């Protein structure tokens, strides 16, 4: 049993407004349980998880202060960032961040990760060693300098090896039975006329948590890249997610089709045929 | 609980 | 740079003639995160419509999902209807109930 946590942070100017919206969402094991947004009347960080309420109130006014700081920060990158690429007045700009740690099974951090973009393409990155700075761009040189002068990595190792990973432990203990869980996709076969002498047969796979899953069709054995049809997967908007994959088929040669659905909630790989 | 950033960009 | 909106139309549960449902409009893989995302039914926009929170995903592009309750028929058409940046005019999508 892995876990998570990630911070994705926003930034978002636009041509009129004067100063950017910022936006902050916080998941545990890639569950949104925090979130922070500056339109909001009253600008705070929320609960987004029933777990999360058992925080008491310091909790809140202490991570709102540290999202207002969070604010300014996006602020002054935004208008550095503007002046780097040589933009104009006049357009919309975005800053991102995706911060956060992955622990193995043995809850010990396997991983941390501190990215960021610019109108939506990478700028800097710290790299797995939380040592060195990656950055493409011929302009993201000037900040990848500014912060191997300052020291900055030293100081985001310490946030993800120490704070991040502390603060997942104390939240994982605090939702036990709402992050330990998958919900099984149920999987079921439709059947739909097509063409003369042809039938197009899906694949649906319902119900399942978390997302990642795997359709698959076989003419008993071989799998098939040759135009099977999908959908990517998506939320029902309860919780779970669906998926389909569909082929066709020779209209009564059709029993020589079997689906398989590959996903962590699974005892094993399901067979399914119509 | 998440980060807050150093040297601005 | 503009990313293109890509777009599906579902119901939550197997649909149903008659039966109460809800309709979803899933919108991913868009930049610059302003949106406009309508629900029609017979062509005419949906009065109360729900809209998800901001979010993105780790390739650093946006995605919503708009939903709203509904009642397949045999003859109602539903469609999502986007307007973004990246693309000149509205794009329409029809709800396919076998989809």
């Amino acid at each position: 049993g892995p876990h998570s946590m990630r911070y994705f942070e926003t930034a978002v100017s636009r041509p009129g407004l004067e100063e950017p919206r910022y936006i902050s969402v916080g998941y545990v094991d890639n569950k949104e349980f925090v979130r922070f947004d500056s339109d909001a009347e009253n600008p705070r960080y929320e609960p987004r998880a029933p777990w999360m309420e058992q925080e008491g109130p310091e909790y809140w006014e202490r991570e709102t202060q540290k999202a207002k700081g969070q604010e300014q920060w996006f602020r002054v990158s935004l208008r550095n960032l503007l002046g780097y690429y040589n933009q104009s007045a006049g357009g919309s700009h975005t800053l991102q961040q995706m911060s956060g740690c992955d622990l193995g099974s043995d809850w010990r951090l396997l991983r941390g990760y501190l990215q960021f973009a610019y109108e939506g393409r990478d700028y800097i990155a710290l790299n797995e060693d939380l040592k060195t700075w990656t950055a493409a761009d011929m302009a993201a040189q000037i900040t990848r300098r500014k912060w191997e002068q300052s020291g900055a990595a030293e100081h985001y190792k310490a946030y993800l090896e120490g704070e991040c990973v502390e603060w997942l432990h104390r939240y994982l203990k605090n939702g036990n039975a709402t992050l330990l869980r998958t919900d099984s996709p149920k999987a079921h076969v439709t059947h739909h006329p097509r063409s003369k002498g042809e039938v197009t047969l899906r694949c649906w796979a319902l119900g399942f948590y978390p997302a990642d899953i795997t359709l698959t069709w076989q003419l008993n054995g071989e799998e098939l890249t040759q135009d099977m049809e999908l959908v990517e997967t998506r939320p029902a908007g309860d919780g779970t997610f669906q998926k389909w994959a569909s082929v066709v088929v020779p209209l009564g040669k059709e029993q020589n089709y079997t689906c398989r659905v590959y996903h962590e909630g699974l005892p094993e790989p399901l067979t399914l045929r119509w | 609980k998440g980060p807050s950033n150093f040297a601005t960009m | 740079i503009q990313k293109t909106p890509q777009i599906q139309v579902y119901s939550r549960h197997p649909p149903e003639n008659g039966k109460p449902n809800i309709l979803n409009c899933y919108v991913t893989q868009f930049h610059p995160p302003h949106i406009e995302i309508q629900m029609l039914k017979n062509g005419k926009k949906i009065p109360k419509v729900e809209m998800s929170d901001m979010s993105f995903s780790k390739d650093w592009s946006f995605y919503i999902l708009a939903h709203t309750e509904f009642t397949p028929t045999e003859t109602d058409t539903y469609a999502c209807r986007v307007k973004h940046d990246s693309m000149a005019e509205p794009k329409t999508v029809y709800w396919d109930r076998d989809m």
